[PDB]
C-alpha cells in the first residue's frame, strides 16, 4: 500500500480525480491506520471480502473505474496465493464481466489460468 | 405393508390408506453375491504412464479427479466405486474407472480398493492438459472432481479453488 | 449381513456363485432412457408423460419418475447449449418433446 | 493362528512412533519372578504397532516367554488370531497419554477397543 500510494497520489501527477478503496477483511494495524490517516482525503478502507457479492456491493463495484488485486509476495506456497487470486478475479468477474481488472501473479505457469475465464 | 410415496402434500398420501373399490469354479462375486469381486492385485499392475494410457482406448468411462497429498485426510473412495460395481450390472456394462491423481495418496487408499475389477491409476495431476488428454477426457461418460484436502483455511471460501479451477480448465 | 462381515473382515471376501447369491443379484438399477429411437419414439412425439409410465410399467416393469430435459427446449429459436435441467415426477397432462431423458428403474433380466 | 494359545495374557495397546514410553518391562518383571515356576509362566503377546514395539524391545528381549502381533486392538481379527476368549487376561493400555483439549476425550481408545472386546 505504501508503494502503491507513494507511486500514484505522487505530487507531480497530473490532476485526476479518482478515490481509492480498500476492500480487506484483516483489520489494519496502527501503522496502516495512520498511513490511511494521512490520506484520508482521497483513500477510504472498507472490511470485507471480494469472495462475498454483498461486500462487492458495498464498494459500489459495479460503478468503479478498475479493480487492482495485489498479491503476497512473501508466502509459503506462491500456487496457493495465485488460485486465491485468480479465484478472486473469477468472483469480481462474475459480478460484472465488463470491469477492467489489473492484477498481480507471482508464478508465471499460473496466468494461463486467466485464459479459462470467459470474461 | 410400508410404501412410500412421493408427492406435493401430506394430504393426498392418506388416500392410499383409506381407499376401497366401492367408492371408486472361479470367484466373480463377494460372499453375498451383491458386487463384482475379483482377486487381489498389486498396486503396480494398475499404474499406467501417460504413454500406456495414451496406447489403450478409453470410451463411455468415468475419470475421478483427486486433489490429495501424502498427509491429507481419506476420503474414502470405496464407497464411490462400491455403488459402480453392483452385480445388477452386467460385466460388459461396467464403467472402467481412472484414478487421476497423486500417487501416495493412492497407495494410502489402495488397500480397500484392490478386489474390484476395471480400475487404473493416473498419477498426474488434475490441472495438466496433458493427464487430461492421455485418459481422453473428451469420451468419458462423467469427470469427478474431488478434493482430499479438506483441511481448515483461513477463509472457507478459498478451500473450493482448486476445484473451480480444475473445472473450467476442463471446459475450456 | 455385509455390513457385519465388512466390520469383521475389514475387506471383502469373494465366493462360489450358488443360486442363492445369483437370486439374490436380481435388483433393480437407476438409468436414463432417450425418446429418440426406443421404443417410445411414437408416444414422446408431442405425447403424454402419463401414457408413458403407464406403457413402461405395464411393458418392462418399468418405474419412470422424472424427466431431463434440456434447457433451451421450450425456445422457438434453435441453440447449441446441451446442459439440461431437472423435473422431478410431472403430472399426467405433461407434454413430451424428442429431445427428453427419462429417469428409470429398470429391472435386471439375463 | 497356527500356533494354540490359552491361559496367557493378551497385551493390547495403543502406541505410536512418536509417542512417550509406557515402560512395558515394568509390567513383564513382575510375571516373570523366580517364585514361579517355569511351566506356570503366563504367555504374554503384545498385539499393537511394530514401531513402539521396537522402540521398547531393548529393555525385553531377556524375557523367556514374549511374542509380538504387530497389528491393532480395534481389528477384530488380530484378537480372534491371538485366541481373545483363551486368555487369563486382556490389559488394554494407551501410550498416546498426550494433552488433548479435552482430557475426559483421552479415553476414547480404551472404551472403544474394550467395548469391541466384550461385542
Amino acid at each position: 500500500v505504501s508503494n502503491f500510494l507513494k507511486d500514484f497520489l505522487h505530487k507531480d501527477r497530473d490532476d485526476v480525480n479518482v478515490e481509492i478503496v480498500f476492500l480487506h477483511n484483516i483489520s489494519p494495524n496502527l501503522e496502516l491506520e495512520a498511513l490511511f490517516k494521512r490520506h484520508f482525503t482521497q483513500v477510504e478502507f472498507y472490511q470485507g471480502s471480494v469472495l462475498n457479492p454483498h461486500d462487492l456491493a458495498r464498494v459500489k463495484i459495479e460503478s468503479a473505474d478498475a479493480c487492482l488485486i495485489l498479491a503476497n509476495k512473501y508466502c509459503a506456497d506462491p500456487d496457493a496465493e495465485d488460485a486465491s487470486n485468480i479465484m478472486r478475479v473469477i468472483s469480481i468477474k462474475n459480478y460484472h464481466p465488463k470491469i477492467r481488472i489489473i492484477t498481480q501473479m507471482l508464478q508465471y505457469h499460473n496466468k494461463a489460468h486467466l485464459l479459462n475465464i470467459p470474461s | 405393508t410400508l410404501g412410500f410415496f412421493i408427492a406435493s402434500d401430506a394430504k393426498e398420501v392418506k388416500r392410499a390408506f383409506f381407499y376401497c373399490k366401492a367408492c371408486h469354479n472361479v470367484k466373480k462375486y463377494d460372499s453375498t453375491g451383491m458386487f463384482h469381486w475379483c482377486a487381489p492385485k498389486e498396486i503396480e499392475k494398475v499404474i499406467l504412464t501417460r504413454s500406456e494410457a495414451a496406447m489403450t482406448v478409453l470410451s463411455g468411462h468415468v475419470v475421478v479427479c483427486i486433489f490429495g497429498d501424502v498427509s491429507s485426510a481419506l476420503i474414502g473412495l470405496r464407497n464411490l466405486v462400491m455403488p459402480l460395481r453392483a452385480s445388477n450390472f452386467h460385466y460388459h456394462e461396467l464403467k472402467h474407472i481412472v484414478f487421476v491423481g497423486s500417487i501416495e495418496y493412492l497407495k494410502r487408499e489402495w488397500e480397500t480398493l484392490h478386489n474390484f475389477p476395471k480400475v487404473s491409476i493416473l498419477p498426474g495431476t488434475p490441472l495438466s492438459r496433458a493427464d487430461l488428454r492421455a485418459v481422453n477426457i473428451n469420451l468419458c461418460d462423467m469427470c469427478v472432481i474431488l478434493s482430499a484436502n479438506q483441511n481448515n483455511i483461513d477463509d472457507t471460501s478459498l478451500q473450493d479453488k482448486e476445484c473451480i479451477l480444475a473445472s473450467l480448465n476442463i471446459k475450456s | 449381513e455385509l455390513e457385519a462381515l465388512i466390520a469383521e473382515e475389514n475387506a471383502l471376501r469373494g465366493g462360489y456363485s450358488t443360486p442363492q447369491t445369483l437370486a439374490n443379484r436380481d435388483r433393480c438399477r437407476v438409468a436414463q432412457l432417450a425418446l429418440l429411437d426406443g421404443p417410445f419414439a411414437d408416444l414422446g412425439d408431442g405425447g403424454c408423460y402419463g401414457d408413458l409410465f403407464c406403457k413402461a410399467l405395464k411393458t418392462y416393469n418399468m418405474l419412470c419418475f422424472g424427466i431431463y430435459r434440456l434447457r433451451d427446449a421450450h425456445l422457438s429459436t434453435p441453440s447449441q447449449c446441451t446442459k439440461r435441467y431437472v423435473i422431478t415426477n410431472p403430472p399426467y397432462e405433461f407434454e413430451l418433446v424428442p429431445t427428453d431423458l427419462i429417469f428409470c428403474l429398470m429391472q435386471f433380466d439375463s
